[PDB]
């Protein structure tokens, strides 16, 4: 019940956001960066990767992806939420610039509410498709 | 100019009176005016040689010296959405290539042929080719994670002695000063340990009255007691931080603790700044004596002592090599007043890509000068510009191999650097062979490349891109000698030469690169003859052998030959060159030759003094500029327009004992004087002081220590190692 | 009268024995059923006693050093007097040298037999209260706690010292009112330390930085107890809070024991759920796993359950070494670890109080009970008693059950076969109330002697010293039997019984020997023809003694099952502490009712006594009950729905730990106490089979 978001523009897979704390992320970094290119205006708007202890969960909205991991132990339920409250934000803040910018991590900056959020369901007490990644890769 | 042969026997006045210039590679006209500034990249030989065999003849050390994160003063960013690097060894494209195709480029790095990518547009016109200098935006590939956001620790040392040193009080106050000018942005954290005997850290929430100071008192196992409000964000935790600032000098007024952990206190900042990384500032002021990491205290040297250095212990460089592999750099402030090994404790910059700062006996009413000299350099430590989790590689043609490296880094992979954090006023030298023979080529090229996370949370990398010509006669080596950069690249390899053997090998063997290299020289042409290019050699070479550095027969204490060591390490050439040969000015009677142009001020030019005592006069005043300090000494029988128009007082005996600077009196002298000064000062962005304290008599003439030239009982004069190298040359 | 005798004599001497006449003979000691024994409570209040304010009087012999008591020969001619004891006569101090007929000693005089000196011994030490404070619960049960510590900071004295150790996965001693600052010194709960360590890493009236007076620091502690937060760690899903309690336990032991040892203090610990990481772990941090219970600790499926009992036993016995008192509050939903824990206020005179949640008037005023003060403003407890116990030469002492721990002395008044804590002639009680009653058992090897002998140190700071001296008949040879069957409290024998009978099912048939002794009891005392179970009676002396064993050997004491451990721990902590009264009221709760007919009215504990138009009133001790029955369970109708409220109220005052009160009906689910407490399988049957064996072989 973990950590690894990321926030990426579905058309060339160009980052816009992330957050990762450690204290590996080298390998599902890069599944994830797969996962980004791969993704195209024939993919299924919300879907579920299975990765053994670990499991992926994202959605699509206005050619931007929003993707998460965790260990499959952490509720699905939960996981969805999450970016939904991810999207509704950065689509208010950025959905607009999207499109246009071309630096990568050009909304470093969303790095301050991610976190805000993602503590409001790292806590019980706070309080679709599935595919194996191996397949989709 | 000068293709002429020198006697430094009949000249003995050859320092030139205005500054030196760098040598100008002997290059076509449309190459060299796109070549690289020299201040941020040069070459001890700008004409290379084309054989090792002749570069053994010549006897002289082939290298590179590079100020790359250097302060600019315009900057081309391309931001293309493709980098161009030759398919071969990578090298970015720079203004060297060879267009041939014209949509086929020649590497001149590896030499082959690239193709010139659609996204290139008249390719040849691209700003990749019209500046050596130039900053790219990389590409999603170029990092291994999201940008790290901007993180500072700081470590303040809170034992007996400390609380004495009143220092604390002076670096909260800069901080409180200078807290809305960190680099970085919205992302930016802070954080703050204190230590002693155990460890305290600080958290800081908005929904407590009070920080909470949360200690940890298991030396030998060390851990973080709170996972949130530890690095808490600047931006929304300014009213915080800004209370303990105000607060941490009032909290160990009455202090017993003598012991300083300061071992597992670095553990502690290590294990906290671990999963982003950052700067870390640590500010010792006595030995580490509790806890892992100790040291045992050393008697310091005498006058009398031979040179019979290195660590006393790995802990230090292994801890450093760790905060590496986190992104984590330390800056050391050790203002100690007595020994605090620092020949161990410096390993945690050498090896973090940090930097240490000394301030001997600091004291807040005693010491005033190292009060305002920390002053001054936190000002710059707190604003200058940032960049993290950095790596830097150094390229060079085909032939060329580079073989050891000097500075505050780590190197992975051969031709590789890490830099935890990249500063602005960190220097590096690298010393190189010809592995194999130029007889290809006539021009060779190097390349350094900085990858870099920027305070604003971007990738980028900064490229520099140098090229020289090629020459196979010994004489056309001579010709092309950079003196100053050869020194430089010398005193780095002395450095070296002490850790790995010990300090008389190390004066030996700088001796023996003036003898070898104008023997040499002689064995290819009565006194004591030297190309143009090398009249300045033994005299920086000399000025080499009586720095703190490498100096014997002086009282100096072991700390601050270690430390001058560290600056030699890890300082541009301009200020290595500025330390060791001071430049020394007569400023009692400055006229009108002036470099006026600036508008309404005239900023007068006196002629460069050489480094010796006849050159003084007890009629007038004298400055000197040290590259860090600008001391001012007042001869006694100084004319007394000097006394009350320009220093404020009517004779001599009533000149302020410890004078911190000169005051703005209105009198044209003394706007000539200011002029003066403060022009020198804007040539650098380390502000230095200016204490006039160096009278006649008042125990702080160390301004004669600087004096080179003159013999001193325990070293020799310039006129006397002259006459021991002709000995030599033609032995 | 016998019984004017029993109450006159507790009243007095706050003592209650099995026998008030005893064997003569080596025949008849050897073949008591049911041991000499005493219910003592050494602090029992009465109709206000001259405190003497000069030192006792002391037998001048090395080994006897008894007290002068009622029963020593006077001579005040020769201003002499001889030890009952030891016969040992001694002189008159100094300031007896005025002793006159006309005008005597108060210790002499009959009705100053059980009396109180006060004595000087220098300075007296402050108070010293230790809150340990689990921070693992919700925001409304934490807010409460808090509320509850900041309010018993109201009342301690201004001497006092206080100290704060909050927890959770880490422990903080906090280093009170370093003004601008606030800190505290952080430690893992996943290794132990003891107290040479922790003393080591940490560093006119006394005080530390870490235990100051209330005086001084009452506002910085009043305002930290108000900013407490819970612990600021993360809990994943599925998993439980990671709490510390079994380190933040030795810390706040450890503490007191290297700064103030030997000296009356207070560790008062505050839980809000198990300790689940360290020593003295009790369960897993997986939800999935539940906390063990009685079932699964006989089925060798609980792994934390000895090696975390162990724990808290040797911090047990490192405090009342020591001499400190250590209180468990713990409130929760899931149990807490109280049969792990349950040594600490056991062993110590500490406290033991349960709920379900902090946020609840059960634990409120409960918690305020603790500081209740008397006619002086003063609090209702001492601290560091010793207890010693001088016998004639034909008594001996097998041992103690209650809250105290042996100092193992040895002498010739220690008997070869030892009870309970055993094998010494002085015990310490590090906490002690005018309700702690300990039960000290006895054996003969005329007027026999016993002198109790307390010292403790006072609310006031004071040392004062209680001396209690009783006398006994010894039997006459020719009427030894029938002396003895007269002088029998059956109500002191039987909660003496079921000392026994808990002590060892505590620490492991126990119900096999509790009939063996009943049976013997009957074919002894009882009026029967061989073979006729229909011959069997019993005298007014013994008629209820097999009442009060049936529903002893059906309680909750010892069928365990049923409840969870720390419910049985909590129920067996509180009867092995009070007197005799409301120890007969745990084994066999009194039942009133409330009718129309007549005022209310005790009946029997039998399912005849549930009358539909009637309302009763159980009063467990722990636990007060209103049942209504099934017609009433819809002016006149108010004095009646209310009569039992009223006679509940008052009741529900005086007692300590806050009886859990209950309003039910006929249906209603917790009408189920009611019907488990009332009714082999019944009296009538458990008495028939009783006198088929006791007009049986013997
Ligand atoms: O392996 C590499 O050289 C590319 C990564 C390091 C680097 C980046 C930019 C410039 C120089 C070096
Ligand atoms: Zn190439
Ligand atoms: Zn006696």
């Amino acid at each position: 019940m973990v950590l690894l978001t990321m926030i990426a523009r579905v058309a060339d897979g160009l980052p816009l956001a992330a957050s990762m704390q450690e204290d590996d992320l080298q390998q599902y970094q890069s599944q994830a960066k797969q996962l980004f290119r791969k993704l195209n205006e024939q993919s299924p708007t919300r879907c579920t990767l299975e990765a053994g202890a670990m499991t992926f969960h994202y959605i699509i909205e206005q050619g931007v992806c929003y993707l998460v991991l965790c260990e499959a132990a952490f509720p699905k339920k939960l996981a969805f939420a999450y970016l939904e409250d991810l999207h509704s934000e950065f689509d208010e803040q950025h959905g607009k610039k999207v499109p246009t910018v071309s630096r990568p991590y050009s909304f470093i900056e969303f790095d301050t509410f991610i976190q805000k959020t993602k503590k409001l369901y790292i806590d019980s007490r706070a309080r679709i498709m599935v595919a194996n990644i191996e397949e989709v890769l | 100019e000068g293709l002429r042969v020198v006697n430094l026997l009949q000249e003995r006045n050859m320092l030139p009176s205005t500054p030196l210039k760098p040598p100008v590679p002997n290059l076509h006209e449309d190459i060299q005016k796109l070549n690289c500034n020299p201040e941020l990249f040069r070459c001890t030989l700008t004409s290379i040689p084309q054989t090792q065999a002749l570069l053994n003849k010549a006897k002289l050390p082939l290298g590179l010296l590079l100020h790359p994160f250097k302060d600019l003063v315009q900057l081309p960013v391309v931001t293309s959405s493709t980098i161009v690097r030759c398919r071969s060894c990578r090298t970015y494209i720079n203004p060297f290539v060879s267009f041939l195709d014209q949509r086929r480029w020649k590497c001149n790095l590896c030499y082959r042929v690239n193709d010139v990518p659609e996204e290139f547009l008249e390719p040849h016109r691209r700003p990749e080719v019209q500046n050596a200098t130039i900053e790219f935006m990389a590409p999603s590939e170029y990092m291994l994670r999201p940008p790290q956001p901007p993180v500072y620790l700081f470590v303040f040392d809170v034992s007996h002695n400390a609380v004495e040193t009143g220092y604390l009080n002076s670096v909260c106050q800069s901080l409180l000063d200078n807290l809305d000018l960190l680099p970085g942005n919205t992302r930016t954290k802070i954080g703050f340990i204190t230590f002693d005997s155990t460890i305290h850290f600080y958290g800081l929430q908005e929904s407590l009255s009070q920080p909470q100071m949360l200690i940890v008192s298991d030396i030998e196992d060390v851990f973080i007691p709170m996972p949130e409000n530890l690095l808490v964000n600047l931006n929304e935790s300014k009213e915080l931080v800004q209370d303990l600032l105000k607060t941490l000098p009032q909290m160990f007024t009455k202090t017993l603790e003598t012991q300083s952990a300061l071992g597992p206190a670095l553990q502690a900042a290590f294990k906290l700044m671990s999963p982003t990384g950052g700067r870390m500032s640590v500010f010792q002021t006595q030995l580490p004596t509790l806890g892992v990491g100790a040291l045992k205290p050393r008697e310091e040297p005498n006058h009398r002592s031979s040179a019979k250095m290195t660590p006393s212990t790995d802990f230090y460089k292994k801890l450093a090599l760790d905060c590496s592999g986190q992104q984590v750099a330390v800056d050391l402030f050790l203002l100690s007043g007595q020994y605090s090994d620092l020949a161990s404790l410096g390993c945690i910059s050498r090896y973090s890509a940090g930097s240490v700062y000394y301030y001997p006996s600091y004291h807040h009413q005693h010491n005033p000068v190292q009060v305002q000299k920390l002053q001054k350099e936190l000002q710059r430590y707190l604003t200058r510009k940032i960049g993290f989790e950095a790596v830097m590689r150094i390229r060079c043609t085909k032939g060329l191999s580079i073989h050891t490296f000097h500075g505050n880094f780590f190197v992975r992979s051969t031709d590789l650097l890490s830099l935890p954090n990249v500063n602005p006023d960190a220097g590096y030298a690298v010393q190189m062979s010809v592995e194999e023979s130029l007889t290809d080529t006539q021009l060779v090229s190097f390349q350094s490349a900085l990858l870099y996370t920027s305070s604003k949370g971007e990738r980028r990398i900064r490229v520099h891109t140098l090229c020289l010509p090629v020459v196979s006669t010994l004489n056309d080596v001579f010709l092309g000698a950079d003196v100053q950069a050869i020194s430089g690249l010398l005193a780095n390899m002395a450095v070296d030469r002490s850790m790995t053997a010990s300090l008389s090998d190390a004066r030996d063997a700088l001796v023996n690169a003036v003898i070898d290299s104008l023997s040499a020289y002689r064995s290819s042409v009565p006194g004591l003859m030297v190309p143009f290019s090398l009249r300045l050699f033994p005299l920086f070479v000399l000025a080499l052998l009586k720095q703190k550095s490498f100096q014997t027969g002086t009282n100096a204490r072991l700390d601050e030959r270690i430390f001058a060591m560290c600056q030699v390490k890890n300082q541009p050439l301009v200020y290595l060159m500025l330390t060791t040969h001071p430049s020394l000015y007569r400023v009692d009677n400055l006229s009108d030759e002036g470099a006026l142009n600036i508008s309404d001020r005239t900023i007068p030019q006196p002629p460069i003094l050489q480094l010796s005592v006849e050159k003084l006069s007890r009629d007038g005043a004298f400055l000197m500029d040290a590259g860090s300090v600008l001391m001012l000494w007042v001869g006694k029988n100084c004319t007394q327009n000097f006394l009350s128009q320009v220093l404020g007082v009517q004779n001599y005996a009533s000149i302020p004992q410890p004078m911190t600077d000169l005051p703005e009196l209105d009198t044209p002298e003394s706007a000539r004087i200011i002029a003066f000064i403060s022009w020198l000062r804007e040539q650098r962005p380390f502000f230095p002081i200016l204490y006039v304290i160096a009278d006649e008599s008042p125990m702080k003439a160390n301004f004669l220590q600087n004096m080179i030239e003159d013999r001193t009982e325990s070293a020799l004069s310039y006129y006397e190692f002259l006459l021991h190298i002709q000995q030599q040359v033609n032995k | 009268t016998y019984l004017e005798f029993i109450q006159q004599n507790e009243e007095r001497d706050g003592v209650r024995f099995s026998w008030n006449v005893w064997p003569s003979s080596r025949l008849e000691a050897t073949r008591m059923v049911v041991p000499v024994a005493a219910l003592f409570t050494p602090l029992k209040e009465r109709p206000d006693l001259p405190p003497i304010q000069y030192e006792p009087v002391l037998c001048s012999r090395t080994t006897c050093r008894a007290v002068l008591n009622p029963l020593c020969q006077v001579d005040y001619r020769a201003k002499l007097w001889a030890c009952n004891f030891c016969y040992q006569r001694n002189q008159f101090p100094p300031s007896y040298a005025g002793i006159s007929e006309l005008n005597q000693p108060a210790e002499l005089l009959p009705q100053f037999s059980s009396i109180e000196y006060v004595v000087l011994r220098g300075p007296q030490m402050p108070l010293i209260f230790l809150y340990v404070v689990d921070t693992c619960m919700e925001d409304e049960d934490l807010q409460a706690l808090k509320e509850s510590m900041q309010m018993s900071l109201s009342l301690l004295p201004p001497t006092a010292l206080v100290g704060l150790i909050t927890f959770g996965r880490m422990v903080q001693v906090h280093e009170l009112g370093c003004e601008g600052i606030s800190k505290s010194y952080v430690f893992r709960g996943t290794k132990d330390l003891s107290a040479k360590q922790l003393q080591e890493m940490l560093g006119p009236p006394p005080s530390n930085r870490f235990l100051q007076p209330v005086q001084k620091i009452d506002m910085n502690l009043t305002d930290l107890l108000g900013e407490l937060q819970r612990d600021p760690w993360p809990v994943p899903q599925g998993k439980r809070p990671l709490r510390s309690s079994g380190v933040a336990l030795s810390i706040a032991v450890g503490l007191l024991e290297c700064t103030f040892p030997n000296t009356g203090a207070r560790i008062m610990m505050f839980i809000g759920g198990p300790a689940t990481q360290g020593p003295g772990m009790v369960v897993g941090d997986e939800l999935k796993t539940p906390i063990r219970s009685w079932h699964d600790i006989d089925k060798d499926n609980a792994k934390y359950v000895k090696k975390g009992t162990k724990h808290f036993e040797a911090l047990a016995n490192r405090a009342a070494t020591t001499g400190h008192v250590i209180d468990i509050y713990a409130c929760a939903l899931d149990q807490t670890g109280l049969l792990e824990m349950k040594c600490c206020p056991n062993l110590t005179g500490g406290y033991m109080v349960m709920g379900d949640s902090f946020n609840t008037s059960l634990f409120k005023q409960t918690f305020q009970r603790v500081f209740t003060k008397d006619m002086h403003g003063q609090f209702k407890m001492g601290f560091g008693g010793t207890l010693e116990i001088k016998t004639s030469r034909e008594i001996k002492i097998s041992g103690a059950i209650g809250p105290c721990v042996s100092l193992n002395s040895k002498g010739p008044c220690v008997s070869e076969n030892e009870i309970g804590t055993g094998g010494t002639c002085q015990w310490k009680i590090c906490g002690l109330s005018p309700t702690t009653t300990l039960a000290i058992y006895f054996e003969v090897v005329g007027r026999g002697a016993i002198q109790f002998v307390t010292q403790y140190q006072h609310s006031s700071g004071q040392r004062r010293i209680r001396v209690t001296t009783i006398a006994r008949n010894w039997a006459d040879a020719q009427t030894q039997i029938q002396n003895i069957a007269a002088s029998f409290d059956q109500e002191a024998a039987a909660i003496l019984m079921a000392r026994l009978a808990i002590y060892r099912a505590e620490t492991e048939d126990v119900l096999r020997w509790l009939d063996r002794q009943l049976i013997r009891l009957c074919q002894k005392f009882g009026e029967y023809h061989k073979d006729d179970p229909s011959s069997f009676r019993f005298s007014e002396t013994f008629s209820l003694y097999p009442q009060f064993m049936f529903h002893l050997r059906r309680s909750s004491f010892l069928q365990v099952f049923n409840n969870s451990p720390d419910e049985s721990s909590y129920y067996r902590h509180h009867f092995m502490r009070q007197d005799l009264t409301q120890s007969l009221i745990m084994i066999q709760p009194i039942l009133y009712a409330y009718s129309f007919s007549g005022p209310p009215e005790p009946v029997l504990l039998d399912s005849s006594s549930i009358l539909a138009d009637r309302i009763l009133l159980m009063d467990t001790f722990f636990q007060i009950l209103i049942y209504h029955g099934e017609t009433i369970a819809q002016e006149n109708f108010r004095h009646l729905l209310q009569a039992p409220v009223d006679d509940a109220q008052e009741i529900l005052h005086s007692r300590f730990p806050m009886p859990r009160y209950i309003d039910t009906e006929h249906g209603g689910s917790q009408a189920r106490f009611l019907l488990s407490k009332v009714n082999d399988v019944s009296l009538q049957v458990f008495m028939d089979h009783l006198k088929k064996l006791a007009v049986s072989s013997a």
